[PDB]
């Protein structure tokens, strides 16, 4: 009301509305989906178009061999954060041979998306990240919210109407957990897990984006006749 | 740019069938004077690596300090500092590398020869050398300064070749670089009797050994030596 | 005074067929007289069907091959996956040359791979950034004994056709794999005897439309 | 006051969504691609008869193979503009190739939101960015001051966008010949202008594989129109 | 932050008006009048002192006219700290001038530079505007003798005749009135100190509420001479024109 | 350093700064400017509220930033002697760099690039300035006119008008110009500019400048006499 | 460059400037033009170090120029000297000076007298009646000393320097390929097409 | 090298020879030091390789920038002075680069001479690098306005040849450019080692050589 026209000031009641109106922009982003098992991890995206003739905005994004998200708000500040990340996964190779491990990755995102929310004259990021990989600890899944808050998961959803995808997840927890080598199964949960949150439309063959990190996978995007196979 | 002040000489290591073998004297050298006999030049890092290092001492404490401060931040929010994400001898070898190529780049490198010996998470053995100029290279065997002259064809004798590592043992490692130590002793004149050894094996783990000595040695010839050509008294 | 450069020696070697492309070059790493390693690679697969070598002071070659490997992983990031042509990739190094005109990577580069036309391709650089496109090309220590020899055996100089007596040269017929192997075997054989610096090992790599492929042969130890 | 950067209670960044609106205020721009190229036409809107309509300049060249199109603030895109042709010569420079249409839209859109307490507030003009290259082919690109880019097949921006954007539905398919697309622009531009369309008051503009990016003579243009009303009359 | 507590002194109207510059103008409204007037022979320089004290050491005092070269002085209307500022920088530029070329510093190019400094408050930094109107009394070897005004905004005007300060649409009538182009030095005094006479806030013109001066060529041969008038010499020509 | 951003969008899409700009441009004098077949013509109206004025040495509302370019303006004078300094020097530095003067379309071009900076920049205001831009391109016998505004926008113009009452002045310019025949002589183009100042200016006397540009850099300003000929013979016409 | 000279007559300047240019062991050029109008009625010679020559003229030129725009008016050429000698002993202390020697003849329009300056690369000033840089002085001056008055015509000017000239031909072991002449008066500058 | 350039009644020639060297050796026997900076420009190359390379490549890129912001083709008078400005940017820092900018723009043919130092020369004729007095000679001996664009090509070829042939750091082949108001024309690569021996028999010329 008063307390909301920069990061820069609490509420009475001890809120940053500047940064609850950033976790808003998320809200009103397009779904996607994360999911893990102990061998892969797997992200789905449902794709937004701006009418029949325009193209489906992108949602997942490759930040290295071993990792890679998906974005749901401001699709500009998860550019910004992405190349972030390529960098601070770029930097851990070439200094010291080594991997950027995933629960790193996540520290140091939340550390930058922090410093926006304390300053003066900046903003929050207005968007919210899911983050796989598959590091010398097994799999991972990472839920980054712009208020610096990163959590690792088995599975989750953002978005709208994410609600749904979530819970079939928490129904599901003990099933696709133990989907080891094999990720069409994996897969196959993860789009049976976002079509919970679908309304009226459903997945078509330029509506879906899937992406998939695992032991012997690579990093890999999945669009177009690609994901045919799992509509 | 500068001038090493203290130093300390070579710095020897081999691989064997399963680890590797490091050793350095325990000198600290100052020109010809032989100013300090308790410096241990070999710095593990863990239980899977040890740096050794040559050159300028005043150089060798700080990247000891800069080690010391990098297993410091690696347990920084990693509950898997003892397991799995602990430092790898790639990751600290890697580490120094970077740092050396940078100093040299900036015309003020750390006047030093490194050797970072150790053994990776697969149990595959790391044998890696590098020096103020950050020049890398790797080989079953690795020496610095006289080292590289006298000791390496000895320790070549034994492995010559990367097949010829399964077929090493420890005890035959351990006793080719010992004797490789007293060589140089024979024949370094900024090299000390005193020594430190390290072995890191694959199955044993980090052995530390301190407080070596040079031993066996052959004088008794000297007596008959007279003059320098036409003496006979 | 502190002298930032050195000299690791080696020798290395780019030849280009008509539908691919090898990059040779010695294992043996040196300073002055002694021996560092008697195998230390020094040709990259450096992806998209490239392979490069950076041959002199070993510190600016590991220096220059690890920032081109950088440079393509973020062609890829910023322009869709899309591949690196081997042209591109030429310009691309002249530029991480330049960068330094005045604190020079001390090193003799070389890249070969295929043209967008599928025909074999091999790139020579100098220190500084000056490149070109070659169909033949040795260096480092020995690439003044060797690169005479390939003017005569690859591109058939000074050789003419018995019977007119210097009238008509020899026809400019194209070598296969299996001719180019020899001719580089044999160079660094006659290398090896006659230059120090050279030993020890020989790795080539050849570059076709299926992919990146390694030969390994042992070379005089002395 | 309040900071330049804020969000609104719904997510959204109050001065980029008050950016959209000076957009919605400037004069229309269509862009419809096709297999044999992208047509890119604009309404010029001049103010008064004594200016010189030739020098109202707004499609403009980028490189040899992409063009584009403005609406809105127009005074805002020249920046825009020198930055794309700086970055399209630049890869050119460290890459000897062209470079693709994406990609420069992408170094066009990271300009937008470098606002803040960096330029003074966002820009206040939508690009339609046409092309060709040999990895996508045929693209029209719109950039917008969000940051955020889509391709189209066909796309309206300016004052007659959502009407023209509404028309651009029902006429655009797969198969359209780039003469048919010429038409096309010309026909829904005539339809949202307030002024009568004619060679003086509107322009029109291409890009093929061959011949690269070209903007029409009016003399061209004005046959054009002539073929229009004739084949409206046919029926 | 900050921004709550920024005044934005450099913004429009929606009038199309510059807030700081026109309250700044309000300021010199209420300074104390100050006059030029340009003659053939020479320029005068009159200006009348804020509510004075019988207290205040006058000979030693200077609030209205200053000295910029050998050739060129000002008279000020506003604060007079202000102005202190501006003068030493217009000081600086004409020895700067002097230093380049070799030559004096023409009037109207040392004008524009202490103008366009006065501009620059207008348009960025966020600092108010100097509360100051300068008329310039100078002369040089291209256009002789000259008179120029600045105001806060940065705009300058040359005249033949000028007021600054207060009650200057009253002043500026009575100049235009009775001033002539064939006008002599003597004349313009005259001229000068009867539009202030009349125009004053105070009861009386005395020599103690008066700063005054000449740009005479009235000096031995090609050659000009700043006259700033001693008290004494205010008094005597006072009684010379017939007004105390 | 002070880095406010004072021109901002507000919710109906306008950055009322660069607005409020303009409405000093319609408090400034008119100025006008007209092209002929082989001349361009440069009008401009002085308010006769400031009398005891010394014209000599007054700052002129013509302006020359080359040897072949002018420049006359209306709004704030204080802000169009900024971009007449900053327009100056660029044409000097093009000379330097290019070897060649700067083309009318260029300086425009720089001049305007100017303004529009000065509208997305932090902590400055715009420049409540619009600029009348003409001359003849280096070995070039084509007339140029261009006009710019706060904004950063600039076009061409056969002929134009800015300033206050420029409505009127260019009401009257519609109507009399025609592009077909423009004027052919420079007493038929400098006439043309009197009679359009004239519908607003007031008085014929000292309230009208003219600056005449011809090819090869032909630059003169008309004296208060030539200018009253041409007051004079308008009038004298009308009388029927 | 090798050779610049300059005389001051009764009613104008006259620089004499040579034509050659060499890189390496090699003329390159035999027609060069060693000068840059300053102004209608200022022109600058100059000769020193390659590439610094042209680029400190030019922006001399330029900054003059600028100046010529700015008030509608020319500069005296002993302020125009003046700005030239500050910017040499400005630059003289820089981190790389500009070697360069200029002479600026000048036709003074309100005292109706010519005017030659000669400067050179530290910012040395002085006014003269004939002048040269660099070795040009040790051939020259003993003629000038000689045969030069102040009420000397233009043409009586040109005979005297075309003696200059004829002893340098005859005594300097460097072939500097003739001169250009140019002569600044109260008309402008003119160049002497027959040297 | 060597280089040389002249302009004539129909355009303007440009020849190059294509030998690099290191030291004595030889480094290359065939490099390209001519740049098409467009279809109506050209530039020389000598010096350091690597300087010549860089930098007219980069005067390329601001020449291209040039025609996307004028609509229209940049001078040869403009070009040669872009570059001449970055020459001296780098200033005294060790640049070695001698060029001529050779094209064909409104006032008709142009040929300027760029050197390191900043030197910026107009002029007919140029000739640049370690052979360049070599090549003069042939030139200004033989050279006329009233040349044919065989005759002119011929002597632009037969002048680097002079120079290949006594000069050792020049050889290899020859590359020939004839630059028209359509544009410039590429004239082919001629070895040297069989144009000699050519030359040699057709003209009668180097006599004193056995063959
Ligand atoms: C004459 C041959 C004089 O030597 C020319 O001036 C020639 C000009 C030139 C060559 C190639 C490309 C453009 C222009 N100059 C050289 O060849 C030059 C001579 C030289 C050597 C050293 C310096 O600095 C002290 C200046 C001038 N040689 C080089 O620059 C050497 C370093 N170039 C190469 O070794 C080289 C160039 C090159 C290009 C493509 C592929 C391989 C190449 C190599 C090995
Ligand atoms: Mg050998």
């Amino acid at each position: 009301n008063n307390y909301d026209g920069d990061t820069v000031t609490f509420s009475p009641t001890g809120r940053l509305f500047q940064v609850e109106y950033a976790l808003e922009a998320i809200k009103q982003g397009s779904v996607t989906v994360g999911l893990r098992s102990n061998t892969h991890a797997v992200l789905v995206a449902l794709k937004r178009n701006a009418d029949e003739l325009s193209s489906y905005q992108k949602k997942i994004i490759k930040c290295d061999e071993h990792m890679g998200l998906s974005l749901a708000g401001l699709a500009p500040d998860a550019r910004v954060l992405s190349n972030y990340l390529r960098q601070q996964c770029n930097y851990s190779s070439l200094v010291f041979n080594r991997k950027l491990a995933v629960e790193r990755a996540g520290h140091l995102l939340c550390d930058k998306a922090q410093k926006n929310t304390q300053s003066y004259g900046g903003r929050p990021y207005g968007v919210g990240l899911l983050i796989i990989g598959y590091d010398k600890s097994g799999a991972h899944l990472l839920e980054f919210q712009p208020s610096g808050n990163v959590t690792e998961l088995y599975g989750t959803a953002i978005g709208a109407r994410s609600q749904g995808a979530k819970t079939y997840l928490e129904r599901t927890l003990d099933t696709f957990i133990k989907i080891d080598g094999n990720p069409d199964e994996l897969i196959k949960a993860g789009v049976e897990a976002i079509s919970q949150s679908l309304r009226d439309e459903s997945l078509t063959v330029d509506n879906l984006s899937i992406a998939i990190v695992g032991k012997d996978t690579p990093f890999t995007i999945y669009d177009g006749e690609a994901v045919a196979k799992y509509i | 740019t500068q001038q090493p002040i203290v130093t300390g000489t070579s710095v020897i290591s081999m691989k064997y069938d399963n680890g590797v073998i490091i050793a350095a004297d325990n000198l600290g050298s100052y020109g010809s004077l032989l100013r300090f006999n308790g410096v241990e030049r070999l710095i593990p890092v863990g239980d899977n690596t040890v740096v050794g290092i040559s050159g300028d001492i005043s150089d060798m404490q700080h990247i000891e300090r800069l080690l010391k401060d990098l297993v410091t931040e690696n347990a920084y929010d990693n509950p898997l500092a003892d397991a799995e994400e602990a430092l790898e001898p790639s990751y600290i070898f890697e580490y120094l590398a970077t740092v050396m190529y940078q100093r040299r780049s900036k015309m003020n490198p750390l006047w030093n020869a490194i050797i970072v010996a150790g053994v990776q998470s697969n149990g595959d053995q790391f044998l890696r050398y590098v020096n103020l100029l950050g020049v890398t290279y790797s080989s079953p065997t690795l020496a610095t300064g006289f080292g590289a002259h006298m000791a390496n064809p000895l320790l070549r004798k034994v492995v010559d070749r990367e097949s010829d590592i399964p077929k090493t043992t420890v005890q035959v490692a351990e006793e080719a670089i010992v004797n490789a130590m007293r060589v140089l002793y024979y024949r370094d004149a900024r090299s000390s009797r005193n020594f430190s050894l390290a072995i890191i094996d694959k199955n044993t783990g980090l052995t530390f050994k301190k407080n070596l000595q040079v031993e066996n040695m052959k004088w008794d010839f000297a007596k008959d030596i007279k003059g320098y050509g036409t003496q006979k008294i | 005074q502190f002298n930032p450069y050195g000299d690791n020696g080696g020798t290395i070697l780019g030849i280009a067929g008509e539908d691919f492309a090898v990059l040779a070059g010695d294992t043996r790493n040196i300073t002055d007289y002694s021996i560092n390693s008697r195998y230390e690679p020094k040709v990259f697969d450096c992806g998209d069907n490239i392979v490069m070598s950076a041959n002199g002071f070993a510190a600016d070659g590991d220096a220059l091959v690890k920032r081109f490997k950088n440079s393509v992983k973020w062609y890829h990031f910023d322009h869709n996956d899309k591949k690196l042509s081997i042209n591109s990739a030429a310009r691309n190094i002249q530029h991480l040359l330049y960068s330094r005109r005045f604190f020079p990577y001390y090193v003799y580069n070389i890249i070969a791979g295929l043209d967008e036309d599928g025909k074999g391709a091999v790139y020579s650089f100098d220190p500084v950034g000056s490149y070109q496109r070659e169909q033949c090309r040795a260096g480092g220590a020995a690439a003044s004994l060797i690169m005479p020899f390939l003017d005569n055996q690859v591109n058939f100089k000074n050789q003419y056709e018995p019977g007119t007596n210097g009238k008509v040269k020899k026809p400019l017929k194209y070598l296969s794999v299996e001719e180019v192997i020899k001719l580089v075997r044999d160079s660094f054989t006659s290398a090896t005897e006659r230059h120090i610096q050279v030993g020890d090992g020989l790795e080539i790599l050849i570059v076709t439309k299926d992919g990146v492929r390694k030969e390994f042969y042992e070379l005089k130890r002395d | 006051d309040r900071g330049v950067s804020t969000f609104s209670p719904e997510g959204r960044l109050f001065q980029v969504e008050y950016s959209l609106e000076a957009i919605k205020l400037g004069s229309t721009a269509i862009g419809i691609a096709t297999k044999e190229g992208v047509v890119l036409g604009v309404e010029k809107r001049a103010t008064s008869p004594l200016l010189e309509s030739d020098s109202i300049e707004k499609i403009v060249e980028i490189d040899r193979h992409i063009g584009c199109a403005m609406s809105g603030l127009t005074a805002d895109a020249r920046s825009m503009i020198e930055h794309a042709r700086t970055a399209a010569v630049t890869h050119n420079l460290y890459y000897d190739e062209d470079i693709n249409v994406e990609s420069l839209t992408q170094s066009v859109c990271d300009l937008a939101l470098r606002f803040g307490e960096l330029m003074s507030r966002p820009f206040g003009v939508a690009l339609l960015i046409a092309g060709h290259d040999a990895d996508d082919g045929y693209q029209l690109f719109h950039a917008e001051p969000s940051g955020t880019f889509y391709r189209y097949n066909a796309k309206a921006i300016g004052s007659g966008s959502e009407g023209a954007q509404a028309e651009l539905l029902n006429e655009w398919h797969s198969s359209l010949t780039l003469k048919e697309a010429e038409l096309l622009v010309l026909k829904i531009l005539k339809q949202v202008m307030e002024e009568k369309l004619d060679e003086n008051n509107a322009q029109l503009s291409c890009i093929t594989k061959q011949d690269g990016f070209k903007i029409y003579d009016n003399e061209k243009t004005a046959e054009l129109i002539k073929e229009l009303k004739e084949k409206e009359a046919a029926e | 932050g900050s921004r709550r507590y920024d005044s934005r002194t450099t913004i429009f109207s929606p009038e199309g008006r510059l807030y700081q510059v026109e309250y700044a103008l309000e300021s010199i409204s209420h300074a104390g009048t100050a006059i030029g007037i340009m003659a053939s022979d020479g320029i005068v320089l009159a200006a009348e002192r804020k509510v004075t004290s019988t207290l205040l050491e006058q000979d030693t005092s200077t609030e209205k006219l200053y000295k910029l070269n050998d050739k060129i002085a000002v008279a000020v209307a506003g604060l007079t700290a202000d102005a202190e500022i501006l003068i030493n920088t217009a000081r600086i530029h004409a020895q700067n001038y002097l230093k380049t070329y070799n030559e004096d510093i023409p009037v109207e190019i040392l004008v524009r530079r202490l103008s366009d400094i006065k501009q620059g408050y207008t348009q960025h930094g966020g600092l108010r505007p100097f509360g100051v109107s300068f008329i310039y009394a100078g002369y040089d070897d291209r256009y002789g003798y000259q008179l120029y005004t600045s105001n806060p905004s940065g705009n300058y005007t040359g005249w033949k005749a000028i007021s600054v300060g207060a009650n200057t649409s009253a002043a500026q009538t009575l100049l235009q009135m009775d001033y002539k182009d064939d006008m002599k030095v003597d004349d313009a005094i005259e001229l000068a100190l009867k539009t202030l006479s009349k125009t004053t806030d105070s009861s009386a013109l005395t020599y103690d509420r008066l700063e005054f001066a000449t740009i005479r060529k009235g000096a031995n041969d090609g050659e000009v001479y700043q006259k700033i008038f001693k008290p004494q010499e205010i008094k005597d020509i006072l009684v010379k024109t017939g007004i105390t | 350093g002070y880095d406010r951003a004072l021109s901002i969008f507000s919710p109906d899409g306008h950055i009322f700064q660069v607005e409020y700009a303009l409405e000093a441009v319609k408090r400034g004098t008119c100025a006008v400017g007209v092209k002929g077949k082989n001349c361009v013509v440069l009008g401009c109206e002085r308010r006769s509220t400031l009398k005891l004025q010394d014209t000599r040495i007054t700052p002129s509302k013509v302006s020359k930033i080359d040897s072949h370019v002018v420049l006359s303006f209306s709004g704030l004078n204080a802000d169009s002697r900024i971009l007449i300094e900053k327009a100056r020097v660029e044409a000097q530095s093009h000379r330097l760099t290019l070897e060649d003067p700067v083309t009318v379309e260029y300086l425009t071009r720089y001049v305007a690039g100017v303004q529009q900076r000065y509208t997305q920049s932090g902590g400055v205001r715009p420049f409540g300035v619009s600029t009348l831009i003409a001359g003849f391109d280096p070995r070039d016998d084509e007339p140029k006119l261009y006009q710019t505004e706060p904004s950063g926008i600039y076009s061409s113009w056969s002929a134009q008008t800015i300033g206050r009452n420029s409505k009127t002045v260019r009401e009257f310019l519609e109507k009399n110009y025609d592009r077909k025949e423009p004027p052919a002589t420079v007493e038929e183009c400098v006439k043309l500019t009197v009679r359009s100042l004239l519908e607003v200016v007031q008085t014929g006397a000292k309230n009208i400048e003219i600056t005449v540009v011809k090819p090869d850099s032909d630059i003169v300003a008309l004296s208060s006499e030539e200018i009253n000929q041409y007051v004079t013979q308008i009038e004298q016409e009308k009388q029927e | 460059m090798d050779i610049i000279l300059g005389i001051r007559v009764q009613d104008s300047v006259i620089l004499a400037s040579s034509k050659a240019v060499t890189r390496g062991i090699s003329v390159l050029k035999d027609s060069d033009d060693k000068t840059r109008q300053l102004s209608p009625h200022t022109l600058m010679s100059f000769a020193g170090e390659a590439g610094d020559t042209v680029q400190f003229a030019e922006y001399i030129q330029a900054n003059i120029q600028l100046y010529s725009i700015r008030e509608d008016y020319e500069l005296s050429p002993q302020a125009v000297s003046s700005f030239v000698r500050q910017e040499l002993a400005k630059s003289i202390r820089s981190r790389r000076p500009y070697q360069v020697n200029v002479l600026i003849g000048g036709y003074d329009k309100k005292k109706n007298k010519p005017e030659l300056y000669q400067i050179d690369y530290l910012g040395t000033k002085v006014e003269l009646p004939y002048g040269a840089h660099g070795y040009s002085g040790f051939y020259t001056f003993s003629l000038l000393d000689h045969h030069y008055r102040p009420d000397m015509t233009t043409e009586e000017g040109l005979d005297l320097l075309k003696l200059c000239v004829q002893e340098l031909e005859k005594r300097m072991p460097m072939d500097f390929k003739g001169v250009i002449v140019k002569i600044v008066d109260k008309d402008g500058i003119r160049q002497v097409d027959d040297f | 090298t060597t280089t040389l350039a002249f302009k004539f009644q129909h355009g303007v020639i440009a020849a190059v020879d294509s030998r690099a060297s290191a030291g004595s050796y030889i480094s290359a026997l065939r490099v390209n030091k001519v740049i098409e900076i467009n279809p109506y420009l050209l530039g020389t190359m000598s010096g350091c390789a690597a300087d010549c390379q860089y930098w007219e490549r980069l005067l390329a890129k601001e020449c291209r920038l040039y025609y996307l912001r004028n609509g229209e083709r940049i001078s040869v008078s403009a070009a040669s002075k872009l570059l001449s400005n970055m020459m001296c940017q780098y200033r005294g820092m060790g640049l070695s680069m001698g060029s001529m900018i050779c094209g064909w723009d409104k006032k008709g043919p142009g040929l300027y001479y760029v050197d390191e130092h900043g030197t910026r020369l107009s002029g007919n004729m140029f000739s640049t690098g370690s052979g360049n007095t070599y090549a003069y000679g042939v030139l200004d001996s033989n050279y006329k306005w009233d040349l044919s664009v065989e005759d002119a090509l011929y002597l632009g070829k037969r002048s680097i040849l002079a120079a290949a042939h006594r000069d050792a750091y020049s050889g290899g082949s020859v590359n020939l450019y004839h630059v028209t108001e359509d544009g410039w024309i590429y004239h082919g690569n001629h070895d040297v080692g069989e144009l000699f021996w050519k030359v040699k028999e057709e003209e009668g010329s180097f006599n004193n050589v056995i063959g």
